[PDB]
């Protein structure tokens, strides 16, 4: 029975650090999008700049 | 001689043949603008989804 406990133990401390991290990458990644939009301003601009 | 001739005639008759800059337009992709700047859409927003979680998901660690 000590044994079934003891994986629980260290599970419930570390499974609240991964919870906060997982929420604080796709907060990374909202500002991914800010970067996106960037991306296609140059690509568009650099293209129709070619065609000139 | 015909150098200097040709030189002459060719410089002077026309220098360069004639160019217009609007058309070239037509046949160049033009600029158009990112549509939206665009906003994320509040994700898993509330408590909503947390009590419908801890109900929906009461399953325990084994």
């Amino acid at each position: 029975r000590i044994d079934s406990v003891s994986q629980l133990q260290n599970v419930a401390e570390t499974t609240k650090v991964l919870f906060d991290v997982s929420k604080e990458t796709v907060e990374l990644e909202s500002e991914a999008f800010e970067l996106k939009q960037k991306v296609e301003l140059a690509h568009e601009a650099k293209a129709v700049l070619d065609s000139w | 001689n015909v150098i200097q001739d040709l030189y002459l005639r060719e410089l002077k008759d026309t220098k360069l043949a004639p160019s217009t800059l609007q058309d070239a337009e037509g046949n160049v992709k033009p600029w158009n603008p990112p549509q939206k700047p665009n906003l994320p859409e509040l994700e898993l927003q509330g408590p909503e989804a947390l009590k419908a979680y801890t109900e929906q998901n009461v399953e325990t660690a084994h």
